[PDB]
């Protein structure tokens, strides 16, 4: 019931330093050891840090881990950032003997200039509504780094019901694109006066709204 | 010859913290694979040693201290801590090398109406030194009028009772603590892994 | 050098039973804990459970009711059984070796490469195309089409039989709760050519050999 939450994404230019925080909630992080995994796409996770700060044999010393009890946090620090370091990073501890993982953080080693997303929100079609269905479609394209979060709002109210977002995929121009689909009932679409798509990229949030 | 960890974990009874029990482990091979309490430990942390390496490390002596405190006191069973348990009941040295293990024993050490067999020292004239035990019962003088063995105003009995009802908050539930000490003092090694 | 592989099953129907085997090459199960870890597509990691040389297990409470891990010191293998399977059990399944004390695994040093397990009850459906029309005519209105509920993947999308190539962005697919996919493709054209040029999206779903052509107009 101990929760480990990590940032969704973090990014930095090569040769600089990055850190990945992992905050505990509903308990104390210092009571068990924290392990850190690196997962390069398409491969299994490997450990880079174990027992808060120990490096397995073969892991460069530029991976280092730390615990900040003042804020119930562990942190993975990677210095002299190389591009081989691009991956998802998972922190891992325990809740009474059961392994607890974190959300994962996707680390992007910036190898391209930074591009803000282009989001286009389409309302349910008049044709789809005659088939007794209603699908809101959020199209986000051309952003770097390849990581976003999406939150749907119905009449200025959080909605996580029929929301289903995708994993950012790489385009032909080396930028990234992703989609989110809010499935509604045709009555719910007309019962409210405004639905909104909010996309978060890096630290800036862009929002687009639609109404019947 | 096997190390007797089972009587440290699967022990039916546990000491009170003021009278904390110490088991001495020597001349045995340690089977670290056993899942004691279905490995259901709320706290599991070493200082100095790496649990990862213990299967192939040898020691001269392993001391195993065990007792019972309440949930929000387990924080104090760690190096460089202060508080009633650390000051007056069980103190770890800043140079501690060994493991602190704790699990919730509400299912064992809680009675309807309260289990009152577990005690702790609430008053003491000065802080304990590391690994000191104090089983005194002298009335503690909390004022200027001397206490001639009479409890009363400004005259307190130094042990108090944890009241463990099964409906308490978790911070007030009984926890069993085991503290392993790994010594390597210029002597032959007697305790190893396989 | 010690190495692991897991294998089995792969295509499952809801309610069936997942069975995987993990083989250990180059060591034995002594003084190591042996876990199964799974990762749903695009999601994070989840520990299923472990087993020690003696055969004792400790399971994740989220699955305990339906999960079994079993050892075979003779064939140098250990196995996973996941009963009453659901679509939420679709993931990549890993076996991993662990190091630690008293059941607390403090370092997981070697992992297998992983096997995928898909739980679906879907047959080959063809896409159902809908138009995404533009709103009030910054100077470049975007119109697209929604390609809903097809199986399996993929679906290719072109615009105007290939001639339209400027702002075409055809996005990746969601997997909905039905077990079917939904695509989308958009084109950003100037607002002036919204009454002058006809825009048609051409869908192809080579699995069911369904081709659809649909025109997208404003209002
Ligand atoms: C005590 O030890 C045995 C093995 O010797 C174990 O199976 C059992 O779960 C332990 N705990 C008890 C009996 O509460």
């Amino acid at each position: 019931n101990f929760m480990l939450t990590q940032p969704h994404s973090v990014s930095e230019s090569p040769g600089k330093t990055v850190t990945i925080s992992c905050t505990g909630s509903s308990g104390s992080i210092a009571s068990n050891y924290v392990q850190w995994y690196q997962q390069r796409p398409g491969s299994a996770p490997t450990t880079v840090i174990y027992e808060d700060n120990q490096r397995p044999s073969g892991v460069p010393d530029r991976f280092s881990g730390s615990i900040d009890s003042s804020s119930n946090s562990a942190s993975l620090t990677i210095s002299g950032l190389r591009t081989e370091d691009e991956a998802d990073y998972y922190c891992q501890s325990y809740d009474s003997g059961i392994w607890v993982f974190g959300g994962g953080t996707k680390l992007t080693v910036l190898g391209q200039p930074k591009a803000a997303p282009s989001v286009t929100l389409f309302p349910p079609s008049s044709e789809e509504l005659q088939a007794n269905k209603a699908t809101l479609v959020c199209l986000i394209s051309d952003f770097y780094p390849g990581a976003v979060t999406v939150a749907w709002k119905a009449d200025s109210s959080p909605v996580k019901a029929g929301v289903e977002t995708t994993t950012p995929s790489k385009q032909s121009n080396n930028k990234y694109a992703a989609s989110s689909y809010l499935s509604l009932t045709p009555e719910q679409w007309k019962s409210h006066r405004s639905y909104s798509c909010q996309v978060t990229h890096e630290g800036s949030t862009v929002e687009k709204t639609v109404a019947p | 010859n096997l190390c007797p960890f089972g009587e440290v974990f699967n022990a039916t009874r546990f000491a009170s913290v003021y009278a904390w029990n110490r088991k001495r482990i020597s001349n045995c091979v340690a089977d670290y694979s056993v899942l004691y309490n279905s490995a259901s430990f709320s706290t599991f942390k070493c200082y100095g040693v790496s649990p990862t390496k213990l299967n192939d490390l040898c020691f001269t002596n392993v001391y195993a201290d065990s007792f019972v405190i309440r949930g929000d006191e387990v924080r104090q069973i760690a190096p460089g801590q202060t508080g009633k348990i650390a000051d007056y009941n069980y103190k770890l040295p800043d140079d501690f090398t060994g493991c602190v293990i704790a699990w919730n024993s509400n299912n064992l050490d809680s009675k309807v109406g309260g289990n009152y067999n577990y005690l702790y020292r609430l008053f003491r004239k000065s802080n304990l030194k590391p690994f000191e035990r104090d089983i005194s019962t002298e009335i503690y003088q909390a004022g200027s009028t001397p206490c001639n063995g009479v409890e009363g105003f400004n005259c307190y009995f130094p042990l108090q009772s944890y009241g463990f009802q099964p409906t308490n908050g978790v911070g007030y539930q009984p926890y069993r603590v085991v503290v392993l000490s790994f010594e390597l003092l210029h002597a032959p090694a007697t305790v190893c892994g396989p | 050098q010690v190495q692991l592989v897991e294998w089995g099953a792969g295509l499952l129907k809801p309610s069936e039973t997942l069975s995987l085997t993990c083989a250990v090459y180059g060591g034995s199960f002594s003084g190591y804990y042996w876990s199964w870890i799974r990762q749903p597509p695009g999601k994070g990691l989840e520990w299923i459970g472990l087993i020690n040389h003696s055969g004792s297990t400790n399971y994740n409470p989220s699955l305990k009711s339906r999960v079994t891990i079993s050892l075979d010191t003779s064939k140098n293998q250990f196995s996973l059984k996941l009963t009453s399977v659901t679509a939420a059990d679709t993931a990549v399944y890993y076996c991993a070796r662990g190091l630690g004390i008293f059941g607390v695994v403090t370092l997981s040093d070697v992992w297998g490469q992983g096997t995928t397990v898909t739980v679906s009850s879907a047959s080959t459906k063809g896409p159902s195309v809908f138009p995404l029309a533009p709103s009030s005519k910054g100077g470049t209105a975007a119109l697209g089409c929604l390609v809903k509920d097809y199986f399996p993947e993929p679906v290719t999308v072109s615009w105007n039989s290939g001639a339209l190539t400027s702002g075409v962005h055809t996005f990746p697919a969601v997997l909905q709760s039905s077990g079917l996919y939904s695509l989308s493709s958009v084109v950003t054209v100037p607002s002036s050519s919204l009454g002058t040029q006809t825009y048609i999206c051409n869908v192809n779903h080579k699995p069911s050999n369904t081709k659809v052509d649909k025109k997208v107009e404003p209002k």
